[PDB]
């Protein structure tokens, strides 16, 4: 599979990844 | 400047009345009065001339000065500020030790916000001053030099003024070795600003510096061995050839500063374990320090009885302590060491996690934690037992013990998830929701977060209890407040994403949309807290798909007025920027974002939406905006937008492709990628018709193939795009088919049998058969690719099958066998048994 690039992570998904 | 300079004295004298009200009405009146040309002229007269009134009010009227510089500086006359400049210079070292700060501030801040080459004569008076034998003009000197250094961190120029460093660093290292340990701190202060910035000046003295650090290594006072430390820790890293003589005393040096006496000293000693961490050479010195230092980077870990006041219980501390110093020496470390580092730690550890002092305990559980990532190989087989452990400690009594413990167990989350779910999962996930709806802040913030955590590598193992799950979810946005909502809108996507569809219930939508649709009508187009709500919608409605029906035109309308008007700002703030301020277009990027989600979630059913509206003209504005995730944004739109209804884009096909071929700069990966992924799309639905515009495109995506690096994400998008591409429009495609095909093969025999990895293929096939000439020279690489398959459609492995005897007939009987022998036994076997 390929697809669409992950949408822009906010402050919350950066904190803890 | 004598009827009008006791009106400003009694201005003076009432600001500093200890009424509130009063204070704060005077403080208008010298703004009042800042937009006078020469009131700044008074300010400085009172601090330096005036020496018969009180130091407090010479001192606030200097300090009233400096704001008036931090502030209205570039409405400041040029023969006012060469009479502060001048005045300021002049009182360097002055008697009283409160007004030569208020002086010497001054001057640091001239320098700082107005800029320092328009005061030439700054740097040859300070540093001619250094060598006074009054000591308070040395000191105020070299305090301003010290700041200056620190602000102008830059202006090393090496070509720009006269590197002034080449005889202010020569005669800094010289002041190493002064009497006054107030001079010797600010001498090491100043260097150490040169010392990542690879100064040449300071490079060709490295040896006189280093020197002169080993004998104020064991200076008394705590400022010096600070500056020490930090220095060291840099050279770490610039100029580690010098320091591998003396590398096993400077260990030691630092393995006692890491225990100081004063804890400034102890956290730049140990920022040395970071930078250290980070070298070839740690896992050959380290080894014969490891048992000394290990313990003391874990009791490091301890809180503080500072912190645990601060941080209430028997986000109000610093980003940066000791605490997380230590945690992140030993998180590194153990990426480092594996497994190696398990004996100087499993001991120790041990006893502290079933410690009966709660402090020493939660220090115990963060250790765990931290070397979850590097000694996982190691911890899986005391996984069985310290799990059920770490769940119980989720009901702690101790609040600091919960929130630790959560993030914790998410650090082990990909293990308890490839157990059986009944045993750890279950308990986790329900003990793990409890504390979601912990009494205390700082718990739900840590529980939630670990969830979130969790939802991703447990993914459709939640489904069975999506509705426990989201009982919890839903009544938190109750009780929680405008910090720990983010969290919740973090782990409310993030499960519609690992669920996907299986959130499509009627029930779900029950319980999960109002409390969103609540949201949603409350704010306004303006609100930034619109961000993580339409980011949280965007993930929400993918999952939900048909089920979103009843709220697709509600959102669609917004988000298309959102991108709307974010354009037309946009266009103002362009045209007149003095009177249209520019807008933030992390609105456009968030509607844009929840638009595909629409398209991706509804498919069809966004047709009649599509029409009836601008997007396709909003979106080729986007596609030319400068911000690359805008670019990103929309293209990934037109791609959704390519599958659900293409009779609605087909007609901006012509303006769209050059915007899409120019944008396949893989400079900017996400840009690069979604570009390409929806020329994929658009080629499935063109057909022949795609044909006028591939030469603009495939010279691209050639290079691209071949390009070394770049994610596989982005490969396998290109190879797939030029499959589809191949699969329409043949002749324009084959005869480059020649240069493409080796990374092509590579790239997609080790993609699973799916429909992407179908077209691609299907696309192969057609353009070999159409110039044969080029699968020929590397003709091992497509037999690869062919051989990864396990079930390929009938009529495609039909296609398989008639290249690959095609090819057998064309070098024979015999040449087959010599050419299949240096093929791995089960590749050959399946080729011979499947063709």
């Amino acid at each position: 599979t390929g697809g669409k690039a992950p949408r822009k992570q906010l402050a919350t998904k950066a904190a803890r990844k | 400047d004598e009827q009008g300079l006791q009106q400003i004295l009694q201005l003076l004298k009432e600001s500093q009345s200890p009424d509130t009200t009063i204070q704060r009405t005077v403080q208008q009146k010298l703004e009042q009065l800042n937009q006078y040309p020469d009131f700044n002229n008074y300010l400085i007269f009172v601090l330096t001339k005036l020496k018969s009134e009180d130091e407090p009010t010479r001192s606030l009227s200097g300090l009233i000065l400096k704001n008036n510089v931090k502030a209205h500086f570039q409405n400041f006359p040029n023969g006012v500020t060469d009479f502060i400049k001048s005045e300021c210079l002049n009182n360097i070292g002055d008697s009283s030790p409160l007004i030569r700060a208020t002086v010497g501030i001054l001057i640091t801040t001239i320098a700082s916000k107005g800029e320092l080459q328009n005061w030439p004569d700054l740097l040859p008076k300070l540093c001619s001053l250094l060598d006074s034998e009054d000591y308070n003009t040395c000191e105020g000197a070299f305090g301003a030099l010290q700041k200056i250094c620190e602000d102008s961190a830059e202006i090393l120029d090496s070509d720009v003024l006269d590197r002034p460093l080449n005889i202010m660093i020569p005669k800094f290292l010289q002041f190493f070795k002064h009497s006054s340990p107030k001079i010797r701190s600010h001498a090491v202060a100043c260097v150490n600003q040169f010392i990542i910035s690879r100064t040449q000046a300071l490079m060709l003295h490295i040896d006189s510096f280093i020197e002169n650090l080993f004998a104020l290594a064991g200076d008394e006072e705590p400022e010096v061995r600070k500056n020490v430390c930090r220095a060291l820790v840099m050279l770490l890293e610039v100029r580690m050839d010098r320091l591998l003589p003396h590398m096993h005393n400077i260990v030691e040096y630092m393995l006692q500063r890491t225990q100081d006496q004063d804890e400034n000293v102890a956290l730049e000693a140990c920022e040395f374990w970071l930078t250290l961490a980070e070298q070839p050479i740690c896992k050959d010195v380290l080894v014969r320090h490891l048992p000394k230092l290990i313990p003391v980077l874990v009791n490091g870990m301890k809180y503080s009885d500072i912190d645990i006041i601060l941080l209430k219980g028997d986000d109000t501390i610093s980003d940066w302590n000791l605490r997380k110093c230590s945690a992140a020496a030993l998180d590194v470390l153990a990426n480092v060491y594996r497994d190696e580092l398990l004996p100087h730690i499993l001991p120790l550890l041990k006893e502290l996690l079933f410690h009966h002092e709660w402090v020493v305990k939660e220090s115990g559980i963060l250790v765990l934690g931290a070397i979850a990532e590097g000694c996982m190989q190691g911890m899986i087989p005391y996984l069985p037992e310290l799990i059920p452990h770490l769940i119980q400690c989720l009901s702690d009594k101790k609040a600091l013990v919960r929130s630790i413990t959560c993030w914790t167990l998410s650090r082990y989350a990909h293990w308890v998830v490839s157990q059986p779910p009944d045993t750890y999962l279950k308990p986790l996930m329900t003990e793990l929701l409890k504390r979601i709806l912990d009494s205390n802040k700082r718990v739900q913030e840590a529980a939630c977060s670990a969830f979130a955590t969790l939802e991703e590598e447990a993914c459709t193992e939640l489904v069975p209890y999506l509705a426990y799950i989201l009982d919890t979810l839903v009544f938190a946005f109750s009780k929680y407040q405008h910090k720990n909502l983010l969290i919740l809108y973090d782990a409310i996507g993030t499960l519609a994403d690992s669920v996907g569809h299986h959130l499509n219930k009627p029930e779900y939508i029950q319980m999960l949309m109002p409390p969103l649709i609540q949201k949603w009508n409350m704010l306004k187009d303006e609100d930034k807290d619109l961000f993580p709500l339409l980011e949280c919608l965007s993930s929400v409605a993918t999952a939900l798909q048909s089920g979103f029906l009843p709220y697709c035109e509600p959102v669609y309308q917004r988000c298309v007025n959102l991108v709307q008007k974010t354009l037309a700002q946009a266009m103002l703030n362009n045209a007149q920027p003095d009177q249209y301020e520019a807008p933030d277009k992390d609105f456009m990027i968030v509607a844009l974002d929840l638009l595909s989600g629409l398209a991706e979630g509804l498919g069809g059913n966004i047709e009649q939406l599509v029409a009836r509206s601008n997007i396709l003209t909003l979106m080729y504005q986007c596609m030319q905006d400068k911000m690359p995730e805008v670019r990103q944004s929309s293209f990934a739109l037109l791609g959704d937008l390519t599958k659900a209804c293409f009779q609605h884009v087909k007609p901006c096909i012509a303006d769209f492709m050059p915007i899409l071929g120019t944008n396949l700069n893989p400079e900017f990966i996400s840009v690069c990628n979604n570009a390409t992924w929806a020329i994929g799309e658009i080629s499935i639905q063109m057909g022949i018709e795609m044909q006028p515009y591939i030469p603009m495109v495939l010279h691209q995506l050639v290079e691209i193939i071949n390009r070394p690096n770049t994610p596989k994400t982005l490969l396998e998008n290109t190879a797939i795009t030029i499959g589809r591409l191949g699969y329409v429009c043949p002749q324009e495609v084959a005869p480059m088919l020649q240069q493409f095909i080796r990374p092509w093969c590579t790239s997609l025999r080790n993609i699973r049998d799916n429909e992407e990895k179908d077209s691609a293929f299907r696309g192969i096939c057609t353009m070999i058969s159409v110039n044969p000439s080029g699968v020929i020279q590397d003709f091992i690489f497509f037999c690869d690719a062919v051989a990864s398959w396990i079930n390929p459609k009938d009529d495609l492995r039909d296609m398989f099958c008639k290249i690959l005897h095609g090819f057998k007939n064309q070098v024979g009987d015999e040449n087959w066998r010599r050419f299949s022998d240096q093929f791995p036994l089960p590749l050959k076997e399946r080729l011979a048994a499947f063709y």
